[PDB]
């Protein structure tokens, strides 16, 4: 995959990121562990490639 | 000073105190060959003679980019699980508004976090000559969530969840455990809970006025975005200088020269500008260096204070340390160390020993005072007259040994119960 | 000569010789109070027996064996002035500095 | 070492120590222009056009300068009263004649 | 080039005495100001005081 930094999408599977545009990659609203870091909390990873937001951790409330 | 008087506290105080720590600074990356030359080609090749530089910086540049998110890795990303405080929002008289999240602000972050944020504050001719800078990793809301979680944790759990698996306790109780830390018996705070409470409200309000009324309290973040941006000025004013050539402008010398000429004028642009990125590049390599050992101290803190107490004196604040809270800031942490502090110490005459029927009895984990014309036994930390028995003292040797022992009758506990 | 400069430091000798003369006197007088909060009193070898407290001994250890304990401090102490004039390397740091 | 057996102390030794810590070093300041040229004007005129070098150089030093003093405050200034030792130095026989 | 040599050595060696700095500030708070039971953080042996 592709990513052009800092740099809109229509100057140029696409998507906008803070960093910048991405190519190849599908994004999916799953959350997992960052796998290759690309930056403003999004990490790609290949299972095809997707990008995802990763997830800080297990949730747990403490009664 | 003396040789037979001791001063005992009679009252305390909770305080509160900051601490600001940077602990990462603005990722960058520059374009070698665009910086230097440009869109002319024959300066790329005139630069591919002088080898590998531009590989060298940057190779650093990303070494340094890559350290920034391991700095902030380091320092928050501390727990795998995040906790939710409980919805009732009761605690025994503590009133923790100012440090949770604040559900009403679509950033999800707390008034003092709020505060800070608001407190620490050309772009596009930086990034038109091939200077860019990365964004973070962890966005701001991550880091929010992060340092929720740990304070969650450290409010419900105690000092438990850093440790292993996280097993609740009530807030007095947590409280009555911080105190027997520091030498003072529970019942002072299951005596006085209120009180503490009130002066914590009080001591939390002032934190948040102080921080507000101050406009160099967070001097160090705003020193790192002024030193990043001034570095990034100098560089790009750097490429007006003419170096020895003619014209500082590339474009001017190749449209007005004859090649074997424009090679020299090319040259010592080329040097220049070599010269100003290898500096620049040196200067953030030390700056960044900095900044790690300042990221490491931080974290070191964010363990030893945060997820436990500590036992080091002034590592977490000035007194005796308490608890502490954390809090997130642009490009560093604040942390809140709550701490206790004697107050309104009173004279008293002391010994080292009571001689009783020739045995010497010295205190077991208090001291001995004396108001005039009676004895008593007391907490270092904390006045409490007691009647002095054998189960507050303990017998060794005779009276003869030390220097200083003072007559007095020891109370038997058992004497009543026998006689009678 | 060439446009170099030393400039004088803002703490003198003289101020740094009185802090260090205040705080010997604080932990002389006062124990390790001073440090956080205000400074209470406490005689000499009270002070001594919280110490061996601290490390695991008990104060009676202190009470009965004072005079050989001052004594051997006492001792220590005239021996680390001669052990420092008498090695030339002891100051090696500073002299490196400068 | 052994099966069941512990070797406890019976008697005790006080010590003391050194330890050698630099805290500061030689706060210095430099006249670019001055070393580089001297009085030659020729030479100061040319140096005009390398641009800013002179003043990295001078705010890296001025940087130091401020650390050296900021490194003594924070090791030696750590309380704010000036505490006096009394008159009479009896101390329950330690003697702190040496320090 | 001699100048900023002297410069850049300059800053190594302040970068270096300011982690010695940090070391004896923390020193004289934990070993002077109090009794440390770190291991030989404030000298051989069990610490008495500083
Ligand atoms: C101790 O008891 C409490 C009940 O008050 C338990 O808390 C509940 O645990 C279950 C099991 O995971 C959860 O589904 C509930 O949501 C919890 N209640 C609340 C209010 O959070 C707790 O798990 C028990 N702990 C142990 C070790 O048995
Ligand atoms: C210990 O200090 C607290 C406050 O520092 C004292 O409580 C104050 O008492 C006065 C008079 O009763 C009130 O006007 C104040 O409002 C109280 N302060 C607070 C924060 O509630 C307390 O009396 C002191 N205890 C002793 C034994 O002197
Ligand atoms: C906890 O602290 C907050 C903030 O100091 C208190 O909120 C104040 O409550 C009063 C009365 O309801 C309002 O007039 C103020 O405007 C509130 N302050 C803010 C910043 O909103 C709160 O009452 C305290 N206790 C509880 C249980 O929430
Ligand atoms: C020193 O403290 C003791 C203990 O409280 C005092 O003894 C009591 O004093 C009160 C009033 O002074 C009397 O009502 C009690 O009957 C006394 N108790 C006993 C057992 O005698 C003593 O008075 C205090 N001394 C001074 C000078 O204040
Ligand atoms: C503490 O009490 C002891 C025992 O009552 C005192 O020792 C006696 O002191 C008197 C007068 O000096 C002598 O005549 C006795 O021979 C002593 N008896 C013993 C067994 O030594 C001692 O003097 C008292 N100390 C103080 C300071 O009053
Ligand atoms: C513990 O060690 C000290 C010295 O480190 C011993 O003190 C010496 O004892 C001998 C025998 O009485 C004397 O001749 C010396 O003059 C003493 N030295 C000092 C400095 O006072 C002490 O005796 C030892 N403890 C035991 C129980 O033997
Ligand atoms: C404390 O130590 C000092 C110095 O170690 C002692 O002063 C010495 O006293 C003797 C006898 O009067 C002289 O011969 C020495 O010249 C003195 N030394 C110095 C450096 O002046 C002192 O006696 C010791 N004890 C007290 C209580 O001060
Ligand atoms: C205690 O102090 C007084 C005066 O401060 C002094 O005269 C006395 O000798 C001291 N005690 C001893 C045992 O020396
Ligand atoms: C003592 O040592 C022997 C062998 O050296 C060992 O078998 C035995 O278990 C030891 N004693 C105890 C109580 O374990």
């Amino acid at each position: 995959a592709v990513l052009y930094q800092g740099v809109n999408c229509t100057e140029v599977n696409v998507f906008q990121t803070r960093a910048g545009c991405l190519i190849g990659a599908e994004y999916v609203n799953n959350s997992y562990e960052c796998d290759i870091p690309i930056g403003a909390g999004i990490c790609a990873s290949y299972q095809s490639i997707i990008a995802y937001t990763m997830s800080l951790g297990a949730e747990n409330s403490v009664a | 000073y003396s040789n037979n008087s001791i001063a005992i506290p009679t009252n305390f105080t909770i305080s509160v105190t900051t601490e600001i720590l940077p602990v990462s600074m603005t990722k960058t990356s520059v374009d070698c060959t665009m910086y230097i030359c440009g869109d002319s080609t024959e300066c790329s090749n005139l630069l591919l003679q002088y080898g590998s530089f531009c590989t060298q910086l940057k190779r650093a540049l990303t070494g340094i980019a890559v350290e920034q998110d391991k700095n902030t890795q380091e320092v928050f990303a501390q727990v795998k699980q995040i906790y939710k405080t409980p919805p009732i929002k009761y605690f025994g008289g503590f009133n923790f508004s100012q440090i949770l999240p604040d559900p009403s602000k679509p950033s999800k972050r707390s008034p003092i976090e709020d505060l800070l944020f608001n407190k620490v504050t050309l772009i596009c001719a930086q990034k038109f000559n091939g200077l860019t800078v990365l964004p973070p990793l962890l966005t701001d809301e991550m880091i929010a969530q992060y340092t929720s979680a740990l304070l969650a944790g450290t409010i419900t759990s105690g000092w438990t969840f850093g440790a292993g698996p996280a097993l609740q306790i009530p807030f007095p109780m947590q409280m009555a455990y911080r105190f027997n830390g520091i030498g003072v018996t529970q019942n002072v705070l299951y005596e006085n809970q209120k009180l503490i409470a009130n002066q914590f409200n009080s001591a939390i309000g002032k934190i948040q006025d102080s921080l507000s009324s101050t406009p160099s309290a967070l001097g160090k973040l705003q020193d790192v975005v002024n030193h990043n941006a001034q570095a990034l000025n100098t560089l790009v004013k750097q490429l007006s200088s003419k170096f020895g050539a003619i014209s500082s402008v590339l474009n001017d010398i190749l449209s007005r020269l004859d090649p074997p000429e424009a090679e020299v004028q090319i040259d010592r642009l080329i040097t220049g500008r070599l010269q100003s990125l290898q500096t620049y590049v040196t200067q953030q390599l030390i700056r960044a260096a900095e900044i790690r050992a300042s990221a490491n101290l931080a974290a070191t803190k964010m363990s030893e204070c945060v997820l436990g107490q500590s036992k080091r004196v002034d590592f977490c604040g000035k007194g005796y340390h308490l608890m502490s809270f954390p809090q997130s800031a642009p490009h560093g942490v604040v942390f809140l160390h709550v701490t206790y502090v004697p107050a309104q110490e009173k004279n008293f005459t002391t010994a080292p020993a009571i001689c009783h029927d020739g045995k010497a009895h010295f205190p077991r984990e208090g001291v001995f005072v004396s108001n005039g014309t009676h004895w008593f036994v007391t907490q270092r930390n904390f006045y409490e007259p007691q009647i002095i028995t054998t189960d507050n003292t303990f017998v060794s040797g005779n009276c003869d040994v030390v220097i200083g022992i003072v007559n007095n009758t020891v109370y038997d506990p058992l004497q009543p119960e026998l006689d009678s």
